[PDB]
RNA sequence: UCUCAAACUCCCAAUAGGUAAAAAGGGCGAAAUAACUCAAUUUGUAUUUCACUCAUAUUAAAUAAAAUAACUCCAAGUGGGCCAUUUUUGGUAAGCAGAACUGGCGAUGAGGGAUGCUCCUAACGCUUGGAUAAGGUGCCUAAAUAUUCGCUCAUGAGAUCCCA
RNA sequence: UCAAUUAUUUUUUUUGCUGAGGAAUUUUAAAAUUAUUUGAAUUUUUCUUCUUAUAAUUUAAGUUGUUUCUAUACAGUACUU
């Protein structure tokens, strides 16, 4: 036994140590594409041509819409979505499949890109986990990482900026981590919205569909 | 008296609601009705090669026992 | 009122502008194994082994063949049910399918990549590649050749 | 409000715990779901959920049958979560180690006669701890005769459910609506 | 800066192109201004702008380059003229109206209100065709004129207005309507 | 007994969740790299405005050729514009008569 | 509201309603489940009987406990006493209402004796 | 050359529908077995037995409170229905007659629509605090006699989906 | 003068409501913080970082404390209902 406690608080350890690496090297990582950006841009005015940015490959959607009469491909496409309480966000992988979907629920969801912030603030706020056995799963907030050093060790991308780096661009262990988080309740947005009856790109007052960037603004509001 | 000759209303709220069902989907299944000929000497065939296992299981078994 | 053998098949029977006349004689010869999948598309340029119109534009796998006929497995929604129906059609009507042919050819293709990867040791994604977002690029338009747009006034 | 399938509350089906006020059996169930839950042998799982199991499900085993399972391990002990009967078409026995529920009383001094070894549960329990070295075994359990009158109904094509009758002579259901001679045949 | 004064309409250059095919190896590029009240907001006028002109959707198609574009010296008034294309309850007009303002925004703004009050055109409902900045000379709408001219003043005639502070429900004796 | 294995233990009555963004501790217990970047920013933070201020002149001066660049960019942007309007209005001026 | 006191949090008050024994003299006052095609009562109409139910209930670790803080028992016997001995900080004694005088005064001088809270001390003197 | 067709058709969308996406399988080989096949004891078939070997450390495309699944039994009540959008046939039309798809209502409260079985919001254990929706913010009536630019005088103004 | 808006961050002025639980061996272990102690690092530091060892503590590990009052009462007009 007691070579057993001693051996834990090693890897207890060992887990703190590699985390902080990862993240020191995640935190680098992220400056230098965003100065990056600045740059590619720059030279672009320079010379006479154009840079464009990538898609954004993911994307949080939030829903704004009651249970009640709803049509049965779109309770459907919900379902799988998995936007069901009336106030859930979740994120989704930008595919082909994906956005077709979601322009199926359109009328019915707003959604758009988050930036770092964002992802980091919701992720440590508002995130809670599915904790316990296989298709019985049971709510958990975070709280703390010995939850998803258990889940996610065999992935090797345990450690909550762990996964605050996997979602924000897009990492290779997606599926598992964004199924892994319980869908996201939010709370309402504190100046209220506009009109849940028409699309953001009405000219009138108005929420529906793709928000792209200003979603962030939104989140930040309705955090 | 005059009242209402039909609709397919509700009908399909009702099919979707234990899920349209799919067959069992079994690997094998009778031939019965399926091409004599064809059958027939496949029930030799399976006749022939069961004898041949059978005979050779026999004389490892009684060899085996001595 | 009435719901005969051949109810409602008007256009649907009959055939395509200059497409009248004698099913062709090369079609006969086909290669229809067990297990095979299988078109169900009506002619009417024959007349024994015509099926019922639900069949019509369905596919399905090939149980059994006899001396110009085939068996055929098709789905069929019955209210709350699916059920497999054993249609028997003539050689005429049925059509060897290609849907199974994509899924073959990706089989050898990936067969073929994977024995040279892995002889290299050189791990692979074989996976289909389900076509992801657009990635970033620089692009030279020249500033002479850009044009330039407004709505139109009406007329 | 949510939309989840029967809002949110899981649906387990069949027991969940014994219908049985019988001491004995109360005891048992006890000690195997005691067994259960500190082992992780499935074993002690699926021997706890057998025991609980109604009365139809667990059959009564012939002896002859027994044998014909047990030859090719002739070594090791069968279990036998339900009453074991005896047999007459059965010459002989070689000495079978077995753990049934009950014995009934001519099966009972056949085996021991034979030299072999008659265990209740307990026993099995405390001589064996994870069922190592055992088989479990149980006997024909959809050839009971109810069970011929379910299925596909009697008399839609080619089901071969048993009907209901007074009596199986050649006045009673045989006529029209059987046979080709009288309207429709089975 | 004052929230109640503000307005949120803001000019957007964009500029995009049809993605490129076997059959097209270097596209038509196409650029356009387009007067919106966010960037996707222009993004999305701009797209219906390429399906109505050009063939094009925003499927099949690429943004090069999106950025705002903001008035270069927003303190001094500029005449500003603008011609759209609208459509009312029987049909469709183009027509043309002067603006004194100290942006494109402004102008635009002022224009959307208009159109509303004057022709109850709701925004789905007014395309712009061109706005440019126009020489005083050469204005041609009476009201644009007068305050064209050379010592503008006239005497202030409109009404007192003042914070919740002092907008009380009891007062001394009635208030003046006159002013020095 | 022996075969037996070993006892497991019941899960956790709950607490009151503690703040993941605003207690410093449980942000720490957290993320372990959290304290070097606060301590980072506190130390940029610290200096005062004299380097701040002499820079400034710096960073502008250059600038300079960016912003001569970038007002040739969007100097181009109206002129294209301009040239717009006058095509139609030579268009226009031909369909009129 | 709520009438929290101390460590005991009961929900509500007020004796549920038989819906309509207001206006009717036959209709019971006790409650009654209201059946009805259309009713008010069984379709929850705004302020009118609102119906129990069972998320009402007291919270499980303070389920049955009289403001005396000790479980009520109820008494006939001096014999039957000869538990509550052993619990006399946590249940109290009630004397059940058909004990004669005499020996009622004898169960209270036992419990007395006992230490153990006596709640319909002054009866039938 | 002017104009046309539910029961006309060179041509012809959208929506809706089907099949496809690998391990009890598939590969490429060998060897067996048969009264079938073929000219063919090896010409195939099909089965069977052996081999060799196919992605799997994200799972032979995604996504999935995807096994709360299958399946069996025994039995209930029900088999008068009705309304909205959209599609729609009869009828001058009808809060009329008849259909199609979906949602409701029925069996369903609550908040809004002044008022209302069906409209909008939203579906309900008991409470405390928070922040909103739909809708409003002169008073009745909780929020603005708000801001900002227009238009409008009516000797029967005008004022909120369905909806009067 | 030094904007405005994103971006990434870091605070602060008042303040509303809440306090389940009660750990005979996961109320620990670790985190955090303090006074020391050893070696590195680098933005070079009076909140510099890590990690070496020792003590303590709470930001950990769901509210605790002081003072009144009821009251020096015996049921009162307070308090329950």
């Amino acid at each position: 036994a007691a070579k057993k406690i001693k051996t834990l608080k090693l890897i207890n350890k060992k887990k703190r140590n590699d985390l902080r690496q990862r993240t020191l090297r995640y935190e680098e990582e992220y400056e230098s594409e965003r100065k990056k950006i600045i740059e590619l841009k720059r030279e672009a005015r320079k010379n006479n041509c154009f840079y464009r940015e990538a898609e954004k490959k993911v994307v949080f959607v939030i829903r704004l819409k009651g249970v009640n009469k709803l049509p049965p491909k779109v309770r459907s496409v919900f379902r799988l979505l998995r936007l069901l309480q009336v106030h859930n966000g979740v994120f989704v992988k930008v595919n082909k499949a994906t956005k077709e979907m979601l322009k199926i629920v359109e009328p019915y969801v707003t959604y758009g890109y988050p930036t770092l912030s964002t992802v980091r603030k919701l992720l440590y706020k508002r995130g809670y986990v599915r904790v316990g056995k296989v298709r019985r799963y049971a709510r958990k907030k975070i709280q703390d990482n010995a939850d998803i050093s258990k889940h996610l060790g065999k992935y090797n991308v345990h450690g909550i900026e762990d996964m605050v780096y996997q979602l924000y661009t897009c990492g290779p262990v997606f599926k598992k981590v964004n199924n892994f988080l319980w869908a996201f309740k939010l709370k309402p947005p504190r100046k209220g919205f506009k009109a849940k009856r028409h699309a953001f790109n009405e000219p009138r007052p108005g929420d529906w569909g793709n928000r792209e960037a200003h979603i962030n603004e939104l989140i930040n509001r309705m955090i | 008296a005059k009242s209402k000759n039909h609709t397919n209303h509700n009908q399909n709220r009702k099919a979707h609601k234990n899920g349209i069902k799919k067959p069992k989907k079994h690997k094998f299944m009778s031939r019965k009705g399926l091409d004599p000929n064809f059958f027939r000497n496949q029930k030799y065939c399976l006749k022939g090669i069961q004898k041949k296992k059978k005979e050779l299981k026999l004389k490892a078994k009684q060899e085996k026992n001595n | 009122k009435s719901r005969g053998k051949r109810s409602g098949t008007r256009y649907k029977f009959s055939k395509k502008f200059r497409k009248h006349g004698e099913c062709t004689a090369n079609k006969y010869l086909e290669k229809l194994n067990y297990g095979d999948y299988v078109d169900i598309v009506c002619d009417s340029t024959q007349q024994k082994g015509m099926p019922f119109n639900y069949y019509h534009g369905k596919t399905g796998k090939i149980f059994h063949i006899t001396k110009r006929g085939v068996g055929v497995l098709v789905n069929k929604r019955v209210k709350h049910r699916i059920e497999q129906k054993k249609v028997c059609v003539r050689i005429e009507h049925v059509r060897k399918s290609r849907c199974n042919e994509d899924f073959l050819l990706r089989k050898i293709k990936n067969a073929e990549l994977i024995k040279e990867a892995k002889l290299k040791n050189e791990h692979i994604n074989i996976k289909r590649k389900t076509e992801g977002p657009k990635p970033a690029a620089m692009i030279k338009v020249p500033p002479s050749k850009i044009i330039t747009i407004e709505p139109l006034p009406f007329y | 409000g949510i939309a989840l399938k029967n809002v949110g509350r899981i649906k387990k089906h069949g027991r969940k715990h014994l219908v049985s006020k019988n001491p004995y059996l109360r005891l048992l169930v006890k000690l195997y779901n005691f067994l259960a839950r500190r082992t992780n042998a499935n074993f002690n799982k699926i021997i706890a959920k057998r025991l609980i199991m109604p009365k139809r499900y667990r059959p009564p085993l012939s002896l002859s049958k027994l044998q014909y399972h047990m030859a090719n391990h002739p070594n090791d002990i069968a279990v036998v979560v339900g009453s074991i009967t005896d047999d007459k078409r059965l010459f002989s026995l070689k000495q079978l180690k077995v753990c049934a529920l009950r014995f009934t009383e001519t099966a009972r001094k056949r085996i021991e006669d034979a030299g072999g070894e008659c265990l209740t549960f307990d026993q099995l329990a405390l001589k064996y701890p994870t069922g190592k070295k055992c088989v479990l075994l149980r006997g024909p359990t959809k050839a009971r005769t109810a069970e011929k009158h379910f299925g596909k109904a009697p008399g839609k094509p080619k089901s071969k459910a048993r009907p209901y009758v007074r009596s199986k002579g050649r006045k009673f259901e045989k006529a029209r609506g059987r046979r080709k001679s009288r309207a429709y045949k089975k | 800066i004052d929230n109640s004064l503000n307005t949120n309409i803001h000019q957007y250059h964009i500029v995009g192109r049809a993605i490129p095919t076997a059959k097209d190896k270097n596209p038509n590029v196409y650029r356009m201004c387009i007067f919106a009240k966010n960037d996707t907001n222009a993004k999305s006028r701009f797209w219906y702008f390429m399906k109505k002109i050009n063939k094009l959707k925003k499927s099949n198609g690429e943004l090069l380059a999106c950025e705002q574009i903001k008035e270069r010296f927003p303190l001094r008034v500029k005449n500003y003229g603008v011609l759209l294309r609208y459509d009312s309850r029987t049909g469709t007009h183009n027509m043309y109206k002067e603006f004194r303002d100290t942006t494109k925004e402004g102008a635009i703004a002022q224009l959307y209100s208009e159109m509303a009050g004057r022709h109850r055109a709701r925004a789905s409902s007014i395309n712009i065709i061109r706005i440019s900045e126009i020489s005083s000379s050469l204005v041609r709408r009476p009201h644009i004129k007068q305050l064209l001219k050379r010592r503008l003043r006239f005497p202030a005639l409109h009404l007192p207005t003042l914070q919740k502070e002092y907008r009380k429900k009891f007062a001394s004796k009635r208030p003046s309507t006159y002013r020095m | 007994q022996a075969s037996l294995l070993a006892k497991k233990k019941p899960c956790k009555k709950r607490l009151q969740n503690k703040n993941s963004l605003t207690n410093f501790a449980v942000r720490c217990r957290l993320n372990p790299a959290y304290k070097l970047l606060r301590s980072l920013a506190v130390l940029r933070m610290r200096k005062s405005i004299l380097e701040k201020s002499k820079n400034k002149k710096e960073k502008r001066v250059q600038k300079q050729i960016q912003k001569k660049e970038l007002q040739k960019i969007n100097h181009d942007y109206y002129k294209g514009v301009a040239k717009a309007v006058k095509k139609k209005k030579k268009r226009e001026e031909k369909k009129a008569k | 509201a709520v009438k929290k006191v101390g460590k005991i949090i009961k929900k509500r008050t007020k004796k549920f309603t038989r819906f309509q024994s207001n206006r009717f003299m036959r209709v019971k006052p006790a409650w009654r489940k209201p059946r009805g095609i259309d009713c008010r009562v069984r379709r929850r109409y705004k302020g009118t009987n609102l119906m129990p139910s069972i998320g009402y209930g007291s919270n499980k670790k303070t389920k049955f406990l009289l403001p005396n803080n000790k479980y009520k028992y109820v008494v006939k016997n001096v014999k039957e006493m000869e538990p509550l001995i052993m619990n006399h900080t946590k249940y109290c004694v009630q004397i059940a209402h058909n004990v004669s005088s005499k020996k009622r005064k004898q169960i209270i001088e036992r419990a007395k004796q006992m230490n153990v809270s006596v709640i319909n001390a002054k009866a039938r003197l």
